[PDB]
């Protein structure tokens, strides 16, 4: 983004900051969730060929 | 019903040995049938053995057989699978033989072709229009035959593109011939129907037998099959048979495999319709209920909890949980000593629960393991067992150490046990699945059981130094003496000092030579030092010891050592990093996260340069693409910045 | 202040005010069923638009009718107490009129005899309640909010891996409200396509001929015309100076004896500019130009008589020769270029093989439904159907507007269904996107995403009802003779009541109220749906839907989401959201008129948000609204960037519209991380109702809202003073209101005490009023479950001390002292659900008990004499709560079976028994007995006294407001009559005869009341009785179960630690809770910390104000201390004081504020780390915030300085009770011998292929094969094994599993001979 987060978890956090930063919490929930499931497809085909 | 799909003649008896109308109803007379009534006598579970079939009125075709992948009716024939598609309804007859008439061997046809060419000939050549065509094209194309001028052709046709296609093309027919069966069975003729007590009928609400997916497919197949036969001793017109046959093949084509055609329900109020493809399928192909087991006799799960006077080869088991699942040895147990005088006595006595029963429990829970497990298996260290130890409270009680090779967290995560019984399982159980011998991990010569977060910040917090503390300076004799100073509170737990220690090594050939000096180390160093086992050296111990380091002491000792004392050293490592832990009692509150002072000069620093990048764009100079590459550049700068900052005020000072 | 909230109130600190007030929060359930059901005289989303639709109607071609007029909600049968509690559905009847005429044969519009009858009885449609729920069976029940794509056009992208070539997609797609799917995509090789309601390809030229259009109209309605002129035998054209450009030159052009443009250079904005200003319309072109460009309309020969050039169809040479040697000037042909105006229309054309509009409607025919014979009636009816039509389709109001929106058209309404000039349009308009100009439209932004509710979703329900039952009435019709017995008989009730009863009955919008906690009852209720029949499935998409957008800011959360399979379609509604007129979502802005802030609000939608701009919440206001910063931040059109002070158009209502209702209660919320945010939202909404309701310390602000709004707490319906304060009833003397017409005497609230909710939870409201305290109007009167003082209560503060110990407090566990235990405070209540209704069988009817035989004194003594368990009796497991005896008799009685039967005597002579019994392992005791007997079988003895304990309840309360209504005539003539004791002659009968109207309405009242108990008998066919025993249960808090806070910390339990082993600080206060530090700094959860600190000095302020009530210090000093920390710090939070410092308020203020003096602080603008530090330094606490505590077991001090407060803990609903479970031997499944389902009977703990595979990491056979062999299938194996583990013996004789049986039996059912050789 063009406005980086000025403000820490100890100071105040504005709304703009948080709304930008629930992106990042969506998506990293989506992603590990998907990454578990990319997994557990993983080690079933590298059990299935030895 | 006296010729159903549940019935006493054809599938099976209700009784366990007897009949339906009640004339032989006894074991003396167990192999006769019945004279009145139709019905044979046997044991309760002789219908899901037992089954039938349905004479069919046309010859039907196979639902896989035609359809598949590569189509084994059409390779078989050599024809496309468009064609053999449309040859198998009613709409597109293919002709069977007739050199004479100037037609194909295997060539489909529209229903003005059938008229105009039935016009001009009409005897000699002949068509047939459904599935029976595809019937009779099968049993008449030989595959002895076939394969004699496949043989010739290849030698014969000098070719690239003859030689290969004809290559797969014998052998295919080959191996088929050569294993046994023929191309007429593909096509069914009878139809075998499936055991009564595997498609059972499920109660609805109100006590009213429904009919299952499977009831309800073979009744449409029975329905148009009683249809179709009729309407053949009827003699109706060819459009009402064509109508009754196309029915009777989807009826068919449904039942043995219901996907990749008009499907029947769909979604109406139960799915599509348990087919005898979906049944085989299931679940993704039948794993969970054959090939994997399914759920298991001797089980139990329960929520997880912490457990640190436990030590690293037990668990806590639960006093309630513990006696379902050892309830067969708890009846063998009572009787061999003699207070059950009978297994009926023995099974009162457990269900009242006395205060007898507990005794017998502890008995026969003592080399006896119990297999631990969390859902998510990724590895061998998700399966596990332990000694049994007795506790009041149904949460199960896991082990520090053993958590990081599950990678629980106790949050409302439940893990399995299980109950291993015969001699060689709990041999297997103890030797090859335990928690003791299973150390090291599989996939990296690390130890899996290893300090975490408790033990890790309790060994910082022991083996650690200062500026200036109570009793900096003072020799001492040793660990004895040392903690005696250090638990009254009269020297300081992590000071700057110097004491003796007599640090043994491992340094000649199967020997153990003693040494001793007056090393350099601290107080809580001098105190750690007493669980090191005699022949680790004394560089370890004086040191952070934090995480990697400490680790590292671990898989140094099994290496030097062994199994037995780096199994116990590992332990005692987990009580005094717990201990420790609770001596320093650190927190992190409000104050303690101090921020930098120059996070306010740095950010007017950082905005002040992204005006400068922004007056260049409306000035001339700068572009609209360089300032995206610009401003990230001087922001990500900046957080550099601010992060070590912070990084050298909080680090030292 | 007003009255409760006078007893206590919260320090509230937030520089930000609230100039837009919060509103009621269960709008959206009540506003759009307000518009669903209501008498509405307009074409608005109501009843009558769903009749209108389909009311006038007409038989074929008959000249017979039956008009709908209007309709009448009647009476409800039951209301919401007596509804809930019998189990039945809580609906209206609906009386719909009707007007029937017939005109007549060979006449005008004139009727013969019309018969305008009675309301035809159209079943009865759910009503709904006033907290927002409808009653299904006796169980509340909520419609989630539907989401989904809006009808209208919509201009798909599709890029990226298309035909993988890297060649993006170029597609439209009109979705109707109500009808087939109108879609077209584009191909690899840049031709047309349609696909009706998403079926296969076929080409796009197919469409336009269906609907009455030619080869050579097709090319000139899509495509420029082109002229080529013909003079003195040669090539010439009119040339476009704009057409030349994007192209290079093939020829020399020139005009009029000049060159233009040279044969070889592109054509430049010099050489258009050229031709443009000197306007030259006569260029002398080249024949072999014309061989690339297709011609447009056809051009038979005159003379000869013959096809020279087809329309459509590409130029040459020879061609070109033909037409100039015939004689013809004109020759249209079309541009045609690469840059804008693409071939996608011409070679469409080709490709497409119908020609007329026959063989296209033929086409488009069997391309839909294949298989049958077309023809000249069906393919025009299916053609015509399809769009062109009333009935079948419908676009609707919001699909008109959209499509007329993306489109650029002028008017905002119109027809519904679609015509040729809507579908040529949209064509054109699909053709210029795959070119180039016009961007594509975001699935993600929230204009496009049409938010539907059960107000909406009921009228659509109810329509299909009405197309139905049309079908009938238009056959039923035109077969009847005379019109007679019309309107009751054509409309059938069962086609109108089973298919709107079938979305309320079973559906995946409408489900059980979550109701275990009260923002988990107001939450359910304001939550959207992606999910669902209309909107797209989990395995349909997974993509760019799931993820925030930027255009949400106040309609939906983006915090709020639940974490696993749907992360991000189940969305939560805002706290100031609110639904519009049209459809889409809307938020409130304040109008900022020029330089001034007004005070004005403006509710902007989705699409009308992005070209204005729209400043921050955070802001300072100067002087009348001014802006005090020059460059202040504001968003415009997504991105934020700092624009200037008079530009902001608009502005943030308040600083919580972003957040919903539950996150704005968790407090210190920008101190946390949104991950973490997320798990503490959804952990915050699974907390069971506690038994002692503790008042949160850090507190928000929207707990006095949800408590209200929820229906929890027992809101107050007019002001007035409390006549008699009891646990069963709060009566209440209106006074100052009253009713209208005279009469009346005093409102009531009977309070649930004791009742079972959906999810096994104790509902239990309590009184908090005095004996006589006065109440105004939107006052609490009895506070409900997980409420304190007319506030959300949830959990209870406790103490908590971040430290290790021992190694107990791992990772996520915590350390709970035995004094909380011991309090019952973390103690929670259950009630379980049995019943017992089984009978009418061919034998004879089963008895219910009646002494049952096979049994003991013991079991017998705690049933009554009609054979029902007592209230309040300790129901172990396996006693028997309602008994049974089924006829299995009728055996013969034979000389040995006849004196047994005489001389046992069990019961009538012999019968089987069923009877209830407690399942092996729940236990606790009985609260309540229902017994609901059916019409025609006489009541037993337990039926007849709870119907005389429900009728002399009804007598009560009846009786009760008798008191004050009588003496209102009674005192009335003692005041009159003794002033005046001739003249009370007349008056004195009238006085006499009023009185005993009265007295005679409450005894109808009363019979009515009284009648109602005993008719109420709900029951299906085949069922005599039905008793339902209520078994509550008490269940501590013990070690395992699940508790945690509102910052995303959750918890277990791992022992119950005694007090003198716990820390305790310098007073000697022992700490409740041991939390662990290393979670918080991997973990960013701040405002956790926070939490504690304020809290700590929200409980020293508290204790200072109980040492002061506990010395007795008089009114003069606690005045003084109260209004100081009311205040505290200096900013403009509001902040209001004692204002006139009340003689008996503050000292009842005081009272409440002892033992922890709760403070505010809200969302975004929360209570600062100053704010907080001067809070512990006003009430004797340190700036760091912490003390040492010593420790119990040693003694001695710790190290360091822990940390001390009062962090807010809440018990999850997730106990050991539930979770716990063991197995051994039991009940197997028929089907495969193995364990049958999980939970009850027999044990499960599912083995799986995965620990198969850990298990073979190891290498132990034995131990693998025992699972899936001797402790599962093999029926000689299982008694063999525990045959053996019971002798002692050991060992295992496993054979064939039973369940690969199975397998090769299922593979021989299909025609597959297998079997194992040897
Ligand atoms: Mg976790
Ligand atoms: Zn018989």
């Amino acid at each position: 983004i063009e406005t980086p987060i000025t403000a820490n978890f100890r100071e105040g956090l504005n709304v703009l900051q948080y709304f930008i930063s629930t992106h990042g919490a969506r998506k990293g929930l989506a992603d590990t969730a998907l990454k578990t499931a990319n997994s557990g497809y993983l080690t079933r085909r590298l059990v299935d060929v030895a | 019903e006296r010729d159903g799909l549940f019935c006493a003649r054809i599938f099976g008896p209700v009784k366990d040995y007897e009949c339906l109308c009640g004339k032989y109803k006894r074991l003396k007379h167990r192999g006769v049938i019945c004279e009145k009534c139709g019905v044979e006598v046997t044991q309760t579970k002789v219908r899901r053995e037992r089954m039938g079939h349905i004479e069919l009125a046309s010859p039907t075709a196979h639902i896989w057989f035609l359809k598949s992948l590569p189509s084994r009716i059409g390779l078989l024939l050599d024809m496309p699978l468009r064609d053999i598609e449309r040859v198998l309804y009613f709409e597109s007859y293919v002709v069977i033989e007739g050199g004479m008439t100037n037609l194909e061997r295997q060539q489909i046809l529209t229903e003005e072709q059938y008229l105009d060419a039935l016009e001009e000939f009409g005897d000699e050549f002949d068509a047939k229009m459904g599935a029976e065509a595809i019937q009779a094209l099968l049993k008449s194309m030989d595959l002895e035959q076939e394969c004699e001028q496949l043989r010739e052709e290849l030698n014969e046709t000098n070719s690239e593109t003859k030689r290969k296609k004809l290559t797969k093309r014998i052998k295919l027919l080959e191996a088929f011939v050569q294993s046994g069966n023929k191309p007429e069975w593909m096509i069914l003729t009878v139809l075998p129907v499936l055991p009564p007590d595997l498609r059972p009928l499920v109660p609805l609400d109100g006590g009213r037998f429904a009919t299952s997916d499977l009831n309800d497919l073979y009744r449409r197949v029975i329905n148009r099959n009683n249809r179709l036969k009729r309407l053949l001793d009827l003699a109706a017109p060819d459009i009402i048979v064509r109508n009754e046959k196309r029915m009777l093949q989807e009826a068919v084509d449904a039942l043995l495999d219901n996907g990749r055609r008009g499907r029947a329900i769909t979604g109406s109020n139960k799915r599509p319709l348990k087919s005898l493809a979906d049944m085989i399928k299931g679940k993704q192909g039948r794993f969970r209920q054959n090939l994997l087991g399914k759920r298991v006799d001797y089980s139990g799960r329960s929520v997880i909890t912490v457990g640190p006077y436990l030590r690293l080869h037990q668990c806590g088991l639960p006093k309630k949980m513990a006696l379902e699942l050892f309830k067969p040895f708890i009846y063998g147990k009572l009787e061999l000593r003699g207070l059950a005088t009978t297994i009926k006595a023995a099974k009162k006595m457990v269900e009242r629960e006395e205060a007898v029963v507990w005794d017998i429990l502890d008995e026969v829970i003592r080399e006896h393991p119990v297999l631990l497990n969390r859902a998510p298996t990724l590895h061998r260290l998700g399966i596990q067992a332990f000694e049994p130890v007795l506790i009041e409270g149904k949460a199960i009680q896991l082990h520090p150490l053993v958590c990081a090779a599950y990678n629980a967290d106790f949050d409302g995560d439940q893990m399995a046990v299980h109950v291993p019984l015969t001699l060689e399982a709990q041999l297997e159980a103890r030797a090859l699945m335990m928690s003791t011998n299973n150390i090291l991990s599989p996939a990296n010569g690390e130890p899996i059981i290893v300090p975490s977060q408790d033990v890790v910040l309790g060994l910082y917090y022991m083996t650690r130094d200062c500026v200036n503390a109570k009793g900096e300076g003072m020799v001492l004799t040793g660990p004895k003496e040392a903690e005696r100073l250090y638990r009254s509170g009269l020297a300081s737990l992590h000071a700057r000092v110097k004491v003796r220690i007599t640090e043994y090594e491992k340094d000649a050939n199967g020997e153990l030579v003693a040494k001793t000096s007056l090393k350099d180390t601290t107080v809580g160093r001098a105190i750690l030092w007493m669980i090191v086992p005699k022949g680790l050296p004394y560089s370890i111990v004086n040191q952070a010891l934090g995480k990697k380091a400490i680790s590292k002491m671990l898989n140094t000792c099994y290496r030097i050592l062994g199994l037995k004392p780096t199994v116990i050293f590992a332990d005692q490592i987990m009580y005094t990093g717990f201990a420790y832990a609770a001596r320093s009692g650190a927190s992190v509150g409000i104050d303690d996260m101090v921020i930098p002072e120059k996070k306010h000069e740095i950010i007017s620093e950082a905005e002040a340069e992204v005006a400068e990048i922004q007056e260049q764009f409306q000035s001339g100079l700068v572009t609209a693409g360089e300032r995206y590459n610009k401003v990230i550049d001087i922001w990500a700068a900046a957080n550099d910045r601010v992060s070590k900052a912070m990084m050298d005020n909080l680090q030292t000072e | 202040y007003s009255y409760t909230e006078k007893k206590r109130i919260r320090k509230d600190f937030g520089k930000r005010p609230q100039v837009l007030d919060v509103p009621y929060l269960l709008s959206i359930q009540l506003d759009s069923f307000q518009k669903f059901i209501e008498q509405d005289p307009e074409g608005q989303y109501g009843l009558e638009a769903a009749f209108r639709s389909v009311f006038p109607i007409q038989s074929y071609s008959g000249n017979s009718e039956l008009q709908y007029v209007s309709y009448r909600l009647g009476e409800p049968v039951f209301d919401v107490q007596e509804c809930q509690i019998r189990g039945v559905t809580y609906s209206a009847p609906l009386r719909v009129k009707l007007r029937l005429v017939i005109y007549e044969r060979e006449a005008p519009e004139g009727t013969v005899k019309d018969i305008k009858e009675q309301e035809v009885y159209m079943g009865e449609i759910p009503l709904m309640t006033d907290n927002g729920t409808f009653v299904i069976n006796g169980t509340e029940r909520v419609i989630v909010s539907q989401l989904h794509r809006s009808p209208g056009v919509f201009f798909d992208s599709d890029k990226g891996k298309t035909h993988s070539s890297g060649k993006v997609l170029y597609n439209a797609r009109i979705i109707p409200y109500r009808g087939s799917w109108l879609d077209f995509e584009f191909d690899p090789k840049d031709n047309l396509f349609v696909r009706i309601d998403r079926r296969r390809k076929l080409p796009a030229t197919i469409i336009l001929r269906a609907l009455n259009y030619t080869t050579e109209q097709i090319l000139d309605l899509f495509f420029e015309k082109v002229i080529f002129e013909i003079r003195d035998n040669k090539l010439q054209m009119e040339l476009v100076p704009e057409r030349l450009r994007g192209e290079t030159a093939s020829f020399d052009i020139e005009a009029n004896g000049k060159v233009y443009v040279e044969k070889g250079r592109r054509i430049t904005a010099r050489h258009i500019r050229q031709l443009e200003k000197d306007d030259v319309k006569l260029i002398e072109v080249p024949v072999e130009y014309i061989a690339g460009k297709v011609v447009a309309k056809d051009y038979i020969d005159e003379s000869t008589g013959e096809l020279i050039c087809a329309a459509n169809m590409e130029l040459s040479l020879d061609l070109l020769a033909k037409l100039s040697q015939s004689g013809h000037k004109r020759i249209e042909t079309l541009f045609t270029n690469d840059l804008d105006h693409g071939p996608y229309i011409s070679e469409t054309l080709r490709v497409d093989p119908t020609n007329d509009r026959l063989s296209a409607l033929v086409e488009i025919y069997r391309m839909m439904r294949p298989g049958e014979p077309p023809t000249r009636e069906a393919a025009e009816s299916l053609f015509e159907n399809l769009f062109f039509s009333e009935d079948r389709y419908d676009l609707s109001a919001v699909g008109r507007m959209k499509f007329n929106r993306s489109l650029l058209r002028e008017e905002i309404e119109g027809s519904g269904i679609l015509s040729k000039d809507d579908i040529i349009d949209v064509m054109k308009k699909l053709i210029d996107i795959r070119n180039g100009k016009g961007e594509v439209d975001d699935i993600d932004h929230l204009g496009n995403r049409r938010i539907r509710s059960v107000g909406e979703m009921a009228e659509n329900q109810f329509r299909v009802g009405l197309v139905r039952v049309e079908r009938a009435v238009k056959e039923r019709l035109s077969l009847g003779d005379l019109d007679t017995l019309m309107p009751q008989d054509m409309i059938n009730a069962k086609p109108i009541s089973a298919a709107v009863k079938e979305f309320f009955g079973s559906s995946q919008l409408s489900q059980f109220m979550d109701q275990n906690n009260p923002l988990s009852e107001i939450t359910h209720k304001r939550r959207i749906s992606a999910l669902g029949p209309g909107g797209l499935t989990r395995e349909r998409a997974g993509f760019e839907v799931r993820d925030v957008h930027p255009t949400h800011y106040g309609r939906v959360c983006p915090i709020e989401t639940p974490e696993g399979p749907n992360i991000g379609l189940i969305n939560s509604l805002s706290v100031y959201a609110q639904t519009n007129e049209y459809g889409f979502l809307e938020t409130p802005y304040r109008k900022v008129t020029d330089g001034v802030v007004t005070d004005e609000i403006h509710y902007l939608s989705a699409i009308e948000e992005g070209n204005y701009v729209i400043a921050q919440a955070n802001s300072n206001l100067d002087e009348e609204g001014h802006f005090v910063e020059d460059l202040v931040t504001c968003r415009s059109k997504g991105e934020s960037s700092l624009f200037s002070r008079d530009q902001v158009d608009y502005m943030d209502v308040s600083t919580q519209q972003v957040v919903s209702v539950g996150a704005s209660l968790i407090p210190f919320l920008e101190h946390d991380d949104a991950n973490r945010a997320l798990m503490g939202a959804n952990m915050q909404r699974q907390a069971v109702p506690t038994l002692r309701a503790d008042k949160p310390l850090v507190g928000t602000g929207m707990e006095r809202a949800v408590a209200v709004d929820s229906g929890v707490t027992a809101v107050a319906k007019r002001g007035g003073v409390v006549q008699y304060v009891d646990a069963s009833r709060i009566v209440i003397k209106v006074n100052e209101d009253e009713m209208y017409p005279g009469e009346a005497g005093i409102d009531i609230y009977n309070l649930t005490k004791y009742t079972r909710s959906n999810q096994n939870t104790c509902i239990n409201q309590m009184p908090c009023v005095s004996l006589g305290e006065p109440v105004e109007r939107g006052d609490v009167l009895a506070d409900g479950p997980s409420t304190d003082l007319g506030e959300l209560a949830l959990g209870q503060n406790m103490r908590v001390a971040f430290m290790p110990w021992n190694g107990y407090n791992f990772e996520d566990s915590i350390l709970v002292s035995e004094r909380v235990v011991q309090e019952d405070r973390f103690t929670t209540i259950h009630i379980q659900e049995l019943a017992c209704v089984s009978r009418d069988t061919k034998l004879g009817p089963e008895e219910i008990t009646a002494d049952i035989p096979n049994v003991g004194e013991a079991a017998l003594s705690k049933l009554d004499e009609s054979g029902i368990v007592y209230i309040g009796a300790e129901v172990t497991g396996g006693d028997i709560l309602v008994g049974k005896v089924t006829p299995k008799g009728e055996t013969q009685l034979t000389p040995e079976e006849k004196l047994l039967r005489a001389i046992f005597g069990e019961k009538a002579s012999d019968v089987k028994d069923s009877s209830l019994r407690v399942p092996n392992g729940v236990s606790g005791t009985v609260i309540d007995v229902q017994v609901f007997t059916r019409d025609g079988v006489e009541k037993d003895k337990r039926a007849l006294e709870i119907e005389e304990m429900q009728l002399k309840q009804a007598k009560k309360d009846l009786s009760e407001e008798l008191q004050i209504l009588e003496a209102g005539l009674f005192s009335r003539i003692r005041a009159v009559l003794v002033a005046g004791g001739e003249e009370k002659q007349n008056q004195l009968e009238q006085l006499a005869e009023q009185y005993d109207e009265l007295k005679h309405e409450f005894e109808k009242k009363l019979e009515a009341k009284r009648r109602k108990i005993t008719q109420g008998d709900d029951l299906a066919p085949g069922v005599l009785k039905i008793v339902k025993v209520y078994l509550a249960v008490k269940r501590r808090i013990q070690p395992g179960d699940k508790m945690a806070g509102r910052h995303g910390n959750k918890g277990v339990i791992s022992k119950i630690n005694p007090i003198e082993d716990m820390p305790y600080d310098e007073n000697g206060t022992p700490v409740d809770i041991v939390l662990n530090p290393l979670g918080v700094p991997s973990r960013m959860n701040i405002g956790q910390i926070l939490e504690t600190h304020l809290g700590m000095a929200a409980k020293g302020i508290g204790d200072k104000i109980n040492a002061m009530l506990k010395q007795q210090q008089e009114v003069a000093k606690l005045r003084e201390f109260i209004q100081r920390a009311y205040d505290l710090g200096a900013d403009v939070r509001q902040k209001v004081d004692l204002s006139t410092f009340s003689d008996e308020e503050v000292m009842r203020l005081a009272e409440n504020l002892r033992k922890g003096m709760p403070i505010a602080t809200p969302v975004f603008d929360g209570a600062k780390e100053a704010e907080i530090k001067e809070l512990l330094k006003l009430g004797d606490l340190p700036t760091s915030g912490q003390i040492r505590l010593y420790d119990g077991r040693t003694g001695e001090q710790f190290e360091r300085p822990v940390t001390v407060g009062y962090m807010y803990m809440l018990k999850l609903n997730h106990l050991v009770d539930d979770k716990m479970h063991a197995r051994s031997t039991g009940s197997y499944s028929l089907v495969t011998q193995q364990p049958l389902g999980g939970k009850a009977q027999f044990g499960g703990q599912r083995f799986g292929e995965m620990e198969v595979w850990a298990l073979e990491a190891y290498g132990a056979a034995y131990t693998l094969q025992e699972m899936l062999t001797v402790k599962s299938d093999d029926v000689n194996g299982r008694t063999k094994m525990y045959k053996n583990i019971v002798d002692g013996n050991h060992q295992m004789e496993p054979g064939m599993p039973e369940s690969f049986n199975v397998l090769l039996k299922e593979i021989r059912s299909l025609g597959i001979n297998i079997e194992l050789e040897d």
